[PDB]
RNA sequence: CCGAGGGUAGGGCCCGUGACUGGGGCGAAGUCGUAACAAGGUAGCUGUACCGGAAGGUGCGGCUGGAU
RNA sequence: UGGGAGAGGGUGGUGGAAUUCCCGGAGUAGCGGUGAAAUGCGCAGAUACCGGGAGGAACGCCGAUGGCGAAGGCAGCCACCUGGUCCACCCGUGACGCUGAGGCGCGAAAGCGUGGGGAGCAAACCGGAUUAGAUACCCGGGUAGUCCACGCCCUAAACG
RNA sequence: CGAUGUCGGCUCGUCGCAUCCUGGGGCUGAAGAAGGUCCCAAGGGUUGGGCUGUUCGCCCAUUAAAGCGGCACGCGAGCUG
RNA sequence: GAAUGCCGGCAUGAGUAACGAUAAAGAGGGUGAGAAUCCCUCUCGCCGUAAGCCCAAGGGUUCCUACGCAAUGGUCGUCAGCGUAGGGUUAGGCGGGACCUAAGGUGAAGCCGAAAGGCGUAGCCGAAGGGCAGCCGGUUAAUAUUCCGGCCCUUCCCGCAGGUGCGAUGGGGGGACGCUCUAGGCUAGGGGGACCGGAGCCAUGGACGAGCCCGGCCAGAAGCGCAGGGUGGGAGGUAGGCAAAUCCGCCUCCCAACAAGCUCUGCGUGGUGGGGAAGCCCGGGUGACAACCCCCCGAAGCCAGGGAGCCAAGAAAAGCCUCUAAGCACAACCUGCGGGAACCCGUACCGCAAACCGACACAGGUGGGCGGGUGCAAGAGCACUCAGGCGCGCGGGAGAACCCUCGCCAAGGAACUCUGCAAGUUGGCCCCGUAACUUCGGGAGAAGGGGUGCUCCCUGGGGUGAUGAGCCCCGGGGAGCCGCAGUGAACAGGCUCUGGCGACUGUUUACCAAAAACACAGCUCUCUGCGAACUCGUAAGAGGAGGUAUAGGGAGCGACGCUUGCCCGGUGCCGGAAGGUCAAGGGGAGGGGUGCAAGCCCCGAACCGAAGCCCCGGUGAACGGCGGCCGUAACUAUAACGGUCCUAAGGUAGCGAAAUUCCUUGUCGGGUAAGUUCCGACCUGCACGAAAAGCGUAACGACCGGAGCGCUGUCUCGGCGAGGGACCCGGUGAAAUUGAACUGGCCGUGAAGAUGCGGCCUACCCGUGGCAGGACGAAAAGACCCCGUGGAGCUUUACUGCAGCC
RNA sequence: GAGCUAGCCCUGGCCAGGGUGAAGCUGGGGUGAGACCCAGUGGAGGCCCGAACCGGUGGGGGAUGCAAACCCCUCGGAUGA
């Protein structure tokens, strides 16, 4: 339940914040935290090539267990629910009776205490992963990999899901965030469950300044800028864009699909997404 | 106000050093031409 | 010291009046259409929503104070 | 105390019919629609039929002039949770009762916010007709919304 | 055009007279008072305010009167801007 | 002889401006050829969260001493950051290296690129981050945590003794972390003392005093004392920490758990080593056997890796510990003791500045620490003062205009003016009180008031201590006293009403624009299924992101509230396996050349032939667009109503003479004595209108309007006064400019505005203070305007390519 | 050439003092239980006043300047984008 504030401010007025109401461990893990290495939207050259990036609070890497067939029949226990700054999901901490111990994504309605599982026999029960011909038709499901042995891959932000629709040879139909329609192998992990905190869509940065704190630098429109800037640059006064919506580069912003026609994976996308 | 000269021992030999000048194409071709012409010196003097 | 009252400031109530604006009542013989009273020629009323020169219309749900 | 009937309410589950849509087959010069039409759709292969898939909402027969509830209102089926109500026995308390300004809660539809959902239906709106006109009735489309969650609204021919 | 700074204001004047006032007059449809019109006259004077960047103009309150023009539409090596 | 020519030299302006913060000076005595300027003294003034002190960077001898005064110093100079010379910087512990990693850099493996080169994991490099052993005093003209004294400590080597499965780049633990707020106890620092030590002092009317003045400490090894931090112990199992592993991780049991036990810090004490004032008299010495004690305040620093809350979730690696592998257990490690060994570089001095960045000894710029007291609510604010450091490297006069900075002003009080511009008013605190509206926070310091000093008396709580005294932080009551006046000086809001624009805090044209512009949460559309899209790159490779549709890219709109209408004909985009058009290619009716001939060679029609375009659809918070004439009502007027032409459709809601209205100062209304502005209305909207959003909106605003109150030198309308200049004298001494000049007025004339021509008038020669009408004055080869088959930025359905994509 | 300037990355540092007084918490009220109410505690915030520090609104000065952007009075931000 995201909560609000009172307008003791003007920014106070709209801001909310997550609930934490899941957050069992307040500081990580120590032996599974890397530097998460800022980049400032900037490549190996050093170009600025994703824009109005940087500033932002200071994180640390949460290593996730992304495979989980690492560790196929071992149980391990959910000891912890922490937050993580990297993703939108909150992230549980498992202490494998192995003594391993290693972070997945938290789907909803997992509780600490509780154990989970992976491999081809696990129950079909939240948080446990398994390939993705082993799981019943129409069971909710998250962080399923794309490719056998790949890593998960889709279905990890907050609230989201994944629907097996139907099977298919040695592929599964799965219905993605996005509402389109795929296949994936059938040996593709998936992990039973959405994925936690959907309440994540809810929240209100309420001011400019905590979109600074994500290291969201401000966003400049084309049209306020000049025409060796932008497409929409300049006129005298204000100016409607005059021209076929533009990108800072020249593209169409409006409609142009801009997927690869011949990619592979066209003979495995069923049906283009929703809404 | 501040003025453009803020002299820094490290940055001055690190940017136009001796070192900085033998490692690329054009730095060398600096002390090529420094030495052509007969420099007494062939990068800026920095205390270090 | 209290003290009629006077002054300064800010409030609350009331009455009069105001360019213009909102509908309302009424007014022998204006203009428009015909919504209602018959199944009134789309049964009608209704609360609501949207819409239309106007009466009204349509959606939803309800009433019979509806007809055969 | 022991029983009975019931769409009383809330939650989760889940079954089949029909509509639309998508896919495969098969098949061809029309389908649709009306008072008659036309817009519409169809040789870029529709309609009509078979198989397949997804999705939503609404629950045929039973179904009644019936039942339940305080009223609004509640109808596939399953289980959980919960109200009222009636009856029998004549066991207990001993007038503890009636009503009820205020207050509180509930309260069809439509509407409002924030999420989701979206088949069918459909204000608005567009088109075709009709007409003197037709901002209608009729036809082809069609956005809210109808549906889920939570929070508002608190109206009614909320009627016996 | 190897630059003659351009509106308005303020400051400071000075000049012209086709005279707003004050002085002298003739004519009058000048009884008086008060006007009208024309002639002589540049000595002096010719206000304060509201609006507008304004010059102008309109208004307010006055006044003997609230003149009109020239001076690089006088005056930015004088100010304002 | 001219090129605003080039190089140099030298004039003019001119003994002119100026001589760099208005913190300020005067005198005596020295020194010397010479003194406002150097030295010394006394007096005066200035800074004192600095204008004092300590680091850092940068500078690089500038430091100290003797010896100098040509140049440098804005004057002077005997002085100097200047000239000549000599001297001067001392470390195992301070900083850096022989340690560690960060971004980044580099880069065995590898990848890529015509060459050059670009990448890249490890590893290496890389610091103000981590790690690491010295504190106090004395000493030099000048270095001192460095020399020296006192007391401490670190590592390396080697020996000895005891102990132990020893052993590492391997494994693990740890190092190891944000923000706000913060406890307990200390220390830094400070205040007081009637106690302690001191050279003395008694004034000018009083005081020989519980008088005045000064000072009353600092460092310290082990023990101990107080305060904290860190820290479970054992056993069994164990499949994980990429070999192993008694360690670590996971599970089970007893045990110990506000404890404690151990360990590590800070503080105090602590043998001991130091320090020690005013004042007096040549830095010295004395004081002095100096004393070195008590009470209070009290850190933001310390204990610390402390506690709490929060969301935006807060480095790495080594040291250090533990685990074992090869190995080795004659070794090796651990502890203790002893001896020995311990390198390189920096260390002068300036350092908010005369030594650094600004060409200058330049009112500018420069990161960190210390920054004492009193009073004012507090404070690093303000006034004044300690320590300390300065009086700003031209002076002496005079007492004009004018200028700057400043003070006051009779009556009036915005009449000033583009505008109350500016300057007044107001001003902190405590108390009383406080409106519309509102998103319930606010608006609010709204507004408007009363209080404020000093004396005496009575008293409530809090901190220390003890529960008292004392000290100390908040108060409360009563009676009084003085002045024009008690935040008595200094620092310290003017208020209100009402529109427009933007929600807001923010951002911006460095150096003419801070705004209504940008941004902003928020809203919508669109792309993207991951080797994503998109971006940068020839590529490799990066970013995106070690993210995954609740995500990321792009675009417009811009909190919030109520809303966001009609047109898809055209452009775009989206969909469309048919048709049409369409290149290379295939195909080869048929011809052509040549050869005696097989042949060789050439041209070539039908038809098959992608993308794109055509065509069919969709699509507006995609590019965009949203009519004209005529007629009609029983006064008139006007048309709810109709007629017809056109369109892809003819502007809905809301708003409107507006940040938009041309005619225009539209008209009507309010305000005003008067109102082209303002506000409220009306609607013939030249030419509003719905995410280039439409209408509102509390709060906010150095935004732009209109009004009022207060109060004023803004004004009528000016006056006087202050200082810095101007002025005069001594010193130093520029500048732009400049064809030469022996350079008057009028009316004319002249290339059409004449000192220079004509005519006339006027005029002795040369200066000084002033003022600006002219020299079409000066600085600038007009920036407006045009011309050049000049240039550049930008645009697009201009032309033609190219990247990219298909 | 990024020793100025713009943005970002790594690592450090700075922000006197006063004022307002969110959530939560505890108690108390209320209730069937709740909501909510009151007091206290608490110490939130692109909160309020105001130094340092960062700015550069208005005006005056300066204009061959102390300065090729300065000086004075005033004013904006000052726990945060
Ligand atoms: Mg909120
Ligand atoms: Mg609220
Ligand atoms: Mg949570
Ligand atoms: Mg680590
Ligand atoms: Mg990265
Ligand atoms: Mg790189
Ligand atoms: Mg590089
Ligand atoms: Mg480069
Ligand atoms: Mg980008
Ligand atoms: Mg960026
Ligand atoms: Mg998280
Ligand atoms: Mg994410
Ligand atoms: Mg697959
Ligand atoms: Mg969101
Ligand atoms: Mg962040
Ligand atoms: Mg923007
Ligand atoms: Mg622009
Ligand atoms: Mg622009
Ligand atoms: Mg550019
Ligand atoms: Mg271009
Ligand atoms: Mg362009
Ligand atoms: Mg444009
Ligand atoms: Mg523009
Ligand atoms: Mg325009
Ligand atoms: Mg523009
Ligand atoms: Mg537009
Ligand atoms: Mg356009
Ligand atoms: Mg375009
Ligand atoms: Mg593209
Ligand atoms: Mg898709
Ligand atoms: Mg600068
Ligand atoms: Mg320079
Ligand atoms: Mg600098
Ligand atoms: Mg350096
Ligand atoms: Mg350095
Ligand atoms: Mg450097
Ligand atoms: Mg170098
Ligand atoms: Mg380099
Ligand atoms: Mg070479
Ligand atoms: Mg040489
Ligand atoms: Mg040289
Ligand atoms: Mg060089
Ligand atoms: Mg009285
Ligand atoms: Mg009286
Ligand atoms: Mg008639
Ligand atoms: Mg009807
Ligand atoms: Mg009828
Ligand atoms: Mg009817
Ligand atoms: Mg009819
Ligand atoms: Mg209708
Ligand atoms: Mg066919
Ligand atoms: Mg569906
Ligand atoms: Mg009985
Ligand atoms: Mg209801
Ligand atoms: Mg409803
Ligand atoms: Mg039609
Ligand atoms: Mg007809
Ligand atoms: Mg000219
Ligand atoms: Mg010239
Ligand atoms: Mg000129
Ligand atoms: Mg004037
Ligand atoms: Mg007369
Ligand atoms: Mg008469
Ligand atoms: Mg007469
Ligand atoms: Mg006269
Ligand atoms: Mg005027
Ligand atoms: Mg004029
Ligand atoms: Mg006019
Ligand atoms: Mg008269
Ligand atoms: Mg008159
Ligand atoms: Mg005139
Ligand atoms: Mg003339
Ligand atoms: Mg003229
Ligand atoms: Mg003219
Ligand atoms: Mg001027
Ligand atoms: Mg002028
Ligand atoms: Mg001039
Ligand atoms: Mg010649
Ligand atoms: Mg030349
Ligand atoms: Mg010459
Ligand atoms: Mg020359
Ligand atoms: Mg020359
Ligand atoms: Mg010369
Ligand atoms: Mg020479
Ligand atoms: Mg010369
Ligand atoms: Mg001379
Ligand atoms: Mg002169
Ligand atoms: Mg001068
Ligand atoms: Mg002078
Ligand atoms: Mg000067
Ligand atoms: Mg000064
Ligand atoms: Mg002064
Ligand atoms: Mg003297
Ligand atoms: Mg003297
Ligand atoms: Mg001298
Ligand atoms: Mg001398
Ligand atoms: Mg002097
Ligand atoms: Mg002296
Ligand atoms: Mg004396
Ligand atoms: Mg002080
Ligand atoms: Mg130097
Ligand atoms: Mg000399
Ligand atoms: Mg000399
Ligand atoms: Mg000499
Ligand atoms: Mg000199
Ligand atoms: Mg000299
Ligand atoms: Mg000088
Ligand atoms: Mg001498
Ligand atoms: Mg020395
Ligand atoms: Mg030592
Ligand atoms: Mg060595
Ligand atoms: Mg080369
Ligand atoms: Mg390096
Ligand atoms: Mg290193
Ligand atoms: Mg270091
Ligand atoms: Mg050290
Ligand atoms: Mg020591
Ligand atoms: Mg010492
Ligand atoms: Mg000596
Ligand atoms: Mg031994
Ligand atoms: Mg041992
Ligand atoms: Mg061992
Ligand atoms: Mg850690
Ligand atoms: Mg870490
Ligand atoms: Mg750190
Ligand atoms: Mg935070
Ligand atoms: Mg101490
Ligand atoms: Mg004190
Ligand atoms: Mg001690
Ligand atoms: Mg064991
Ligand atoms: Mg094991
Ligand atoms: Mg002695
Ligand atoms: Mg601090
Ligand atoms: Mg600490
Ligand atoms: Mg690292
Ligand atoms: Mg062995
Ligand atoms: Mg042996
Ligand atoms: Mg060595
Ligand atoms: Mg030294
Ligand atoms: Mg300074
Ligand atoms: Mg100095
Ligand atoms: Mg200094
Ligand atoms: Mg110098
Ligand atoms: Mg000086
Ligand atoms: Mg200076
Ligand atoms: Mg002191
Ligand atoms: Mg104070
Ligand atoms: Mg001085
Ligand atoms: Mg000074
Ligand atoms: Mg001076
Ligand atoms: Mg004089
Ligand atoms: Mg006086
Ligand atoms: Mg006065
Ligand atoms: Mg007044
Ligand atoms: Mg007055
Ligand atoms: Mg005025
Ligand atoms: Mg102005
Ligand atoms: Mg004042
Ligand atoms: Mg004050
Ligand atoms: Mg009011
Ligand atoms: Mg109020
Ligand atoms: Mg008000
Ligand atoms: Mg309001
Ligand atoms: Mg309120
Ligand atoms: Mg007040
Ligand atoms: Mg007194
Ligand atoms: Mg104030
Ligand atoms: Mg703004
Ligand atoms: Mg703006
Ligand atoms: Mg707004
Ligand atoms: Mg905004
Ligand atoms: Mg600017
Ligand atoms: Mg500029
Ligand atoms: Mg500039
Ligand atoms: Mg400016
Ligand atoms: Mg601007
Ligand atoms: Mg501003
Ligand atoms: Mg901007
Ligand atoms: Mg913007
Ligand atoms: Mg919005
Ligand atoms: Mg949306
Ligand atoms: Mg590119
Ligand atoms: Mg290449
Ligand atoms: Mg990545
Ligand atoms: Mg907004
Ligand atoms: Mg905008
Ligand atoms: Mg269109
Ligand atoms: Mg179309
Ligand atoms: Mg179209
Ligand atoms: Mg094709
Ligand atoms: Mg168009
Ligand atoms: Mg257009
Ligand atoms: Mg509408
Ligand atoms: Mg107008
Ligand atoms: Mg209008
Ligand atoms: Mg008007
Ligand atoms: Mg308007
Ligand atoms: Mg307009
Ligand atoms: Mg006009
Ligand atoms: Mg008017
Ligand atoms: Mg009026
Ligand atoms: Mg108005
Ligand atoms: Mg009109
Ligand atoms: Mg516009
Ligand atoms: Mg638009
Ligand atoms: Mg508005
Ligand atoms: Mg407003
Ligand atoms: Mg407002
Ligand atoms: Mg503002
Ligand atoms: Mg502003
Ligand atoms: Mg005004
Ligand atoms: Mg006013
Ligand atoms: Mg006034
Ligand atoms: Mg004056
Ligand atoms: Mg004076
Ligand atoms: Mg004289
Ligand atoms: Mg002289
Ligand atoms: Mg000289
Ligand atoms: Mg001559
Ligand atoms: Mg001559
Ligand atoms: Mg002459
Ligand atoms: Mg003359
Ligand atoms: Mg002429
Ligand atoms: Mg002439
Ligand atoms: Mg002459
Ligand atoms: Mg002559
Ligand atoms: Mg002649
Ligand atoms: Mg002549
Ligand atoms: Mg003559
Ligand atoms: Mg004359
Ligand atoms: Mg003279
Ligand atoms: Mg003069
Ligand atoms: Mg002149
Ligand atoms: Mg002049
Ligand atoms: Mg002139
Ligand atoms: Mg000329
Ligand atoms: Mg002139
Ligand atoms: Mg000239
Ligand atoms: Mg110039
Ligand atoms: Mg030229
Ligand atoms: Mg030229
Ligand atoms: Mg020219
Ligand atoms: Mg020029
Ligand atoms: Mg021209
Ligand atoms: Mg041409
Ligand atoms: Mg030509
Ligand atoms: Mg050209
Ligand atoms: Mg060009
Ligand atoms: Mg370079
Ligand atoms: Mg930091
Ligand atoms: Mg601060
Ligand atoms: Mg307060
Ligand atoms: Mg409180
Ligand atoms: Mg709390
Ligand atoms: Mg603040
Ligand atoms: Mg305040
Ligand atoms: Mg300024
Ligand atoms: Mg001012
Ligand atoms: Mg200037
Ligand atoms: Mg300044
Ligand atoms: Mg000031
Ligand atoms: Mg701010
Ligand atoms: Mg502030
Ligand atoms: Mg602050
Ligand atoms: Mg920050």
């Amino acid at each position: 339940a995201v909560k609000k504030f009172k307008p003791y401010t003007p920014s106070r007025r709209f801001m909310t914040v997550a609930d934490f109401s899941e957050i069992t461990k307040t500081e990580p893990e120590k032996s599974l935290v890397k530097p998460l290495k800022k980049t400032g939207g900037r490549n190996n050259q050093g170009r600025i090539t994703v824009r109005f990036r940087g500033g932002g609070h200071k994180r640390l890497y949460r290593i996730i267990d992304f495979k989980r067939w690492d560790k196929v029949g071992i149980p391990a226990k959910v000891a912890a629910i922490e937050y993580d700054p990297n993703r939108s999901a909150r992230i549980a901490l498992l202490h494998y009776v192995d003594g391993e111990k290693r972070y997945i994504i938290a789907p909803d309605g997992l509780q600490v205490g509780q154990q989970v599982v992976a491999g081809p026999d696990a129950p079909i029960q939240v948080g446990n992963a398994l390939p993705l011909r082993f799981i019943p038709v129409g069971t909710v499901v998250h962080a399923v990999e794309l490719e056998p042995k790949k890593g998960a891959k889709l279905a990890r932000a907050a609230g989201t899901s994944a629907q097996i629709q139907g099977r298919e040879g040695d592929y599964v139909i799965l219905r993605l965030p996005s509402g389109e329609l795929r296949k994936v192998h059938g040996e593709c992990y998936a992990t039973v469950g959405a994925v936690g905190n959907a309440d994540h869509k809810n929240i209100v940065l309420g001011k400019a300044g905590r979109s600074r704190w994500l290291g969201r630098r401000p966003h400049v429109r084309g049209a306020a800028m000049n025409p060796v800037d932008h497409p929409h640059g300049g006129g005298e006064g204000r100016a409607p864009r005059g021209r076929p919506p533009a990108s800072p580069w020249g593209w169409q912003t409006k409609g142009l699909k801009t997927r690869k026609r011949r990619k592979p994976s066209s003979r495995f996308i069923i049906a283009r997404r929703k809404k | 106000m501040k003025r453009t000269w803020q002299p820094n021992r490290r940055k001055r030999a690190k940017t136009h050093g001796f070192r900085a000048r033998m490692r690329t194409p054009g730095g060398r071709k600096v002390l090529k031409r420094r030495r052509q012409k007969g420099r007494w010196r062939l990068t800026p003097a920095v205390r270090k």
